């Protein structure tokens, strides 16, 4: 158990990964509540997946670190977290729909 | 109180300057026979929030385009 | 012809806004000019006041008003927070300007312009 | 560098230092005020032949951008996850 | 490569808690900060005497600007315009005209010095040397209106000034 | 009668020069150099120029930097509460005249506009030299003074 | 070659291959995605999708845009939408920078991003000042950068260099005034572009 994460505010975990297995499985579970052939669904269960595979896979903290290149395992728990909060405001955007409107037709357009 | 409170309305108006006492009636219409400005109007209703001493949102004061009717609104 | 609205939906709308705002300018200008220790007088500076909302009484467009309210509410908040200065607040009365001529045979004395 | 010896002493041991060998005064170790002149070399594109300009015209291989996608499989990162760095060797801890 | 600028843990043997004991009642680390002042009371000051030292300069050193000539007395400058042209505070104003033997010569050549950045982007874009930065520095004015350099006034800082000049000219050309 | 008044001014002439203790307003680089000049290399102090005075206790101003449109108010301001007699010292370009800012449509094109100025110091920034300079040079204009005599003739 | 900049073949695909994961994901929002011959990324979106794009780029997994390097925008008048509001991202874990960009126009608003980054909160206020263009649901959207009272939005590219007003100050009224702007010496403007075409590869069709 190392004493310090060395970035302020990031405390040490004490079980991540016990931290990590539930995180990544609350993630697989809110992304059910997406259209399957949403590109984000995909992505995002291919990505977790292999994470998940990973800690399952390596009991060794310092080692799951090199496999998930990640930073710290905290940093890596810390991410977990912002793709949960992501694929929750994923499900009330939408953005798998099309595009709302196309720009004006030199909207884009440089040197004018 | 009703005299009192329409009394009060009076001698508010009367205190403004841009109305002519003569002219001014308790059924004129600040527009239409006054011929106020419709800011003329927010000022009025200031100084019957001040007289009073209560405030009128700007919802129930747009409606008060009278002094009858600035009476019927005080009146509760 | 359909737009994004920054707030009101409509004149009706909007004009509640311009109201309040109006009433906001009104009651300030008593403490503005104990605060900053102006020499206009009260009525000076309500009649001021009056003075710049009136130029934009033409205006039909709501989002434009919306943002002539914005911009207004700005300009109270620098007031009332004493932001500005006494020079800030003088500078609606173009004291040192003097007054440019108007009429034609005025402008033709003095120059080129218009 | 003109202090008696007492006062280099005292001086030295108030600080704690050997001050005199590391003078915050300039002295004659600095470089003379007048110099024989240069004669500085001439870059690569000084040549008599072999060296025409669009060979070597860097404006103009520059390009507009490529449109990747326009508005008319395994996930990626924007390239490859950094490496974690190493701790000093020279002096780990201050 | 990083390195830990405080990651240290303290000693918590007696000997180091006795140790930190002292410094905090006998003011220890205050004391060797009194020293390194007193060694200072002790050394030479850096003070140069003023005017009648003056700080190093060198001889690509940009000051008060001049017009220059040729070693016949004609000018340099043959109103090409181009120190205008760069002038990131279009500091300069130059008119010209035929002079009366037919030289492309300038009328006008003003600098504001209180426009000028003193960047000597004109010295480097002048063709022939006639523009240039000389060395003064000790050119302060009472009023705004005295910085406002005419023709004249560059050409008579030329003349009292080309002595020098020329002399950090012939040692910094080679860099140019 | 004019011996007395000559003398006199020679004597506060010399005390108000010998120990001109000035307010700085540093706006931007040029405040740079005026800390420079207070460095050890110049040691302004040496001529009994303080390093910093409070404004109130201050017998010159040095404006050393660019000056905006908002500042000036405030600037102002300052050289108001000055206590007499009060002198500014207009550092560098854009204090003179506005400088590489002269054209902008946020900047006082010199300080000048706002404050008398006694000594214009030129350069973008002017050396640390330069500056003092300016400054031994607003001791001789204090030297010259005659304020007793003119008051005399009155 | 000594002066010519050398490419980057790698990072131009890397940085390709991310552009359309990111469209990918986000169809709803992204209209156009482009990468530089100098390899930087920029992603078209309409503006509706501030919030969405910005928020995906910083909390994704692969993505984690986790810093705000800046955000401004460029006045085009030309255009029915003159301005161009850019976000310059910075990701720290995969190395990398991204650009996206919008558009509005002076009466349209933009949704705040500074729900996403706490940075944005000045660089918004910023391009208020200096734009005109007004951010909705900012904390608190007021000048910052211009004088109190000022009138205009300096950056625009029909405000005049000098401006309207400047300041001096007044005897008899014995304060700082502002008055119409007189230049002794007017702006001189330069006509410096050649009458000959520089790059051919940018030729626009006729
Ligand atoms: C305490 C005072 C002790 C008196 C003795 C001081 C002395 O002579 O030392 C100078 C002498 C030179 O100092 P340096 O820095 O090593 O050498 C620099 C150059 O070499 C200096 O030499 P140089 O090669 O540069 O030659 C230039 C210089 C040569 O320098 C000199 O001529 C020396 C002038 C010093 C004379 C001081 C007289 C002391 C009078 C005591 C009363 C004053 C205190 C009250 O010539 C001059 O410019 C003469 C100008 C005269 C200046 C005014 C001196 C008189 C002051 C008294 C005014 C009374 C009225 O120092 C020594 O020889 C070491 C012993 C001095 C005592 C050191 C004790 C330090 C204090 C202990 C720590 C406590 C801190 C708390
Ligand atoms: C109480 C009485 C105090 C008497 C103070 C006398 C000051 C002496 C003095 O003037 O210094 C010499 C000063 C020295 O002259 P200075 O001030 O010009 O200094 C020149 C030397 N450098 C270049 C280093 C500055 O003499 C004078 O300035 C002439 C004016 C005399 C002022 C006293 C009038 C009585
Ligand atoms: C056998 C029986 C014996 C019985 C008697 C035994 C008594 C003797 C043994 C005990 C020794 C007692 C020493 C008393 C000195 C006071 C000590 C003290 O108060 O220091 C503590 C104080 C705060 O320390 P701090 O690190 O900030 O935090 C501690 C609390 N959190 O730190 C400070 O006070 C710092 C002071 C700040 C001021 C700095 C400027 C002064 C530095 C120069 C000082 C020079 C020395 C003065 C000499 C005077 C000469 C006349
Ligand atoms: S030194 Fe620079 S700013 Fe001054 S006149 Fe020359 S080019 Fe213009
Ligand atoms: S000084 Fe030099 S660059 Fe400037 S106009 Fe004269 S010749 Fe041309
Ligand atoms: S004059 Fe030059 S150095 Fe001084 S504030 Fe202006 S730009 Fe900076």
């Amino acid at each position: 158990l190392k004493k310090t994460t060395g970035l302020v505010g990031l405390a040490v975990c004490e079980t991540p990964h016990e931290r990590l297995k539930i995180l990544y499985t609350k993630i697989l579970d809110v992304l059910g509540h997406i259209p399957k052939n949403a590109a984000y669904r995909k992505y995002t269960e291919q990505i977790t997946n292999e994470k998940l595979s990973m800690v399952k896979a390596e009991p060794d903290v310092k080692k799951l670190e090199e496999r998930l290149q990640g930073g710290q395992i905290e940093e890596v728990i810390l991410q977990a977290e912002n793709e949960l909060s992501l694929a929750r405001k994923m499900i009330q955007w939408k953005p798998w729909e099309p595009l709302v409107e196309e720009p004006p037709a030199s909207q884009w357009k440089w040197p004018i | 109180t009703l005299e009192g409170i329409k009394d009060r309305v009076l001698y508010v108006l009367k205190l403004y300057d841009k109305i002519d006492p003569e002219k001014l009636s308790v059924n004129s219409h600040f527009m239409k026979d006054l011929g106020l400005d419709s800011l003329d109007q927010v000022e009025i209703i200031m100084a019957m929030e001040d007289e009073f001493g209560f405030e009128i949102p700007d919802i129930d004061a747009e409606k008060l385009m009278c002094p009858q009717e600035i009476v019927d609104y005080i009146a509760d | 012809t359909s737009v994004k609205p920054i707030f009101s939906r409509d004149m009706n709308e909007a004009k509640r806004r311009v109201r309040e705002l109006y009433r906001a300018w009104y009651r300030e200008v008593p403490n503005t000019v104990h605060l900053f220790q102006l020499d206009i007088s009260v009525k000076q500076g309500r009649d001021k006041v009056r003075e710049m909302f009136k130029k934009n009484a033409h205006i039909t467009d709501p989002r434009v008003v919306d943002l002539l309210v914005i911009k207004g509410k700005m300009e109270l908040e620098e007031t009332i927070k004493v932001w500005k200065q006494r020079t800030h607040v003088m500078r609606f009365f173009h004291e040192t300007e003097a007054p440019r001529p108007k009429d034609f045979l005025s402008k033709f004395y003095v120059g080129h312009d218009p | 560098a003109s202090a008696t010896r007492f006062i280099q002493w005292l001086r030295n041991w108030a600080s704690g230092r050997d001050l005199q060998a590391k003078l915050q005064l300039r002295y004659q170790e600095i470089s003379k005020r007048t110099q024989p002149p240069p004669k500085l070399p001439v870059g690569p594109s000084h040549k008599l032949s072999n060296n025409y300009y669009c060979t070597r015209d860097g404006r103009r291989e520059a390009m507009p951008p490529s449109i990747v996608m326009s508005s008319q499989k395994k996930a990626v990162s924007p390239a490859p996850p950094i490496k974690r760095w190493e701790l000093s060797q020279d002096e780990p801890y201050l | 490569t990083y390195k830990y600028v405080n990651l240290r843990e303290p000693s918590m043997d007696m000997k180091s808690v006795t140790d930190r004991a002292a410094q905090t009642l006998l003011w220890t680390e205050l004391i060797r900060g009194l020293g390194m002042t007193l060694s200072y009371l002790f050394r030479e000051p850096a003070t140069i005497n003023y005017p009648f030292e003056k700080g190093p300069l060198s001889p690509r050193f940009r000051g008060e600007h001049a017009l220059r000539r040729y070693p016949s007395g004609e000018e340099r400058c043959i109103a090409c315009k181009l120190c205008e042209a760069v002038c990131p505070a279009q500091a300069i104003t130059i008119e010209a005209e035929p002079r009366a033997d037919g030289s492309r010569r300038t009328t006008r050549y003003d600098i504001d010095m209180t426009k000028c950045i003193y960047c000597g982007f004109c010295q480097e874009a002048c063709p022939v040397d006639a523009i240039v930065e000389g060395p003064n520095f000790e050119f302060s004015t009472e009023t705004h209106e005295e910085l406002l350099y005419n023709k004249e006034k560059l050409l008579n800082n030329g003349d009292k000034w080309e002595a020098e000049i020329a002399a950090n000219i012939q040692a910094d050309y080679l860099y140019r | 009668g004019e011996y007395v008044v000559a003398k006199l001014d020679d004597l506060i002439n010399w005390a108000r020069r010998s120990s001109l203790w000035p307010m700085t307003f540093g706006l931007a680089c040029c405040a740079v150099e005026m800390m420079h000049m207070a460095a050890p290399r110049y040691d302004m102090d040496r001529f009994g120029v303080v390093f910093r005075a409070s404004p109130r206790q201050s017998d010159v101003m040095i404006v050393a930097g660019t000056l905006t449109n908002k500042m000036a108010p405030a600037l102002r301001k300052v050289y108001d509460q000055m206590p007499e007699p009060r002198y500014v010292v207009s550092m560098g370009s854009c204090a003179n005249g506005g400088g590489y800012y002269h054209y902008s449509y946020s900047v006082v094109r010199g300080c000048d506009r706002i404050v008398p100025v006694d000594i214009y110091v030129p350069g973008c920034p002017p050396t640390a030299e330069a500056l003092l300079y300016g400054i031994l040079q607003l001791q001789k204009k204090i030297k010259r003074e005659k304020r007793l005599r003119i008051w005399y003739r009155r | 070659r000594p002066t010519v900049r050398p490419r980057n073949d790698v990072a131009h695909k890397q940085l390709s291959a991310f552009g359309e994961y990111v469209a990918e994901i986000l169809p709803k929002y992204v209209q156009q995605v482009q990468v530089s011959c100098f390899n930087e990324l920029e992603i078209c979106i309409h503006p509706d999708g501030v919030i969405p794009v910005l928020t995906f780029l910083r909390d994704h997994s692969n993505a984690q845009f986790k810093s705000l390097a800046d955000l401004t925008a460029v006045d085009i008048p030309t255009r029915q939408n003159r301005f161009e509001i850019v976000y310059n991202l910075l990701s720290l874990r995969f190395n990398s920078r991204i650009r996206v960009k919008t558009y509005t126009d002076e009466l349209t608003p933009i949704e705040s991003s500074v729900p996403v980054y706490k940075a944005a909160n000045w660089y918004e206020r910023e391009i208020w000042d200096m734009f005109g263009v007004f951010f909705a649901n900012h904390p608190d959207l007021r000048r910052i950068l211009t004088d109190y009272g000022f009138e205009g939005h300096p950056f625009r590219k029909d405000f005049p260099l000098s401006g309207y007003v400047e300041l001096r100050y007044d005897d008899e009224v014995k304060r700082v005034v502002a008055e119409p702007v007189e230049l002794a010496q007017e702006f001189r403007k330069f006509d410096l572009n050649s009458p000959w075409e520089a790059f051919p590869a940018y030729r626009q069709p006729p």
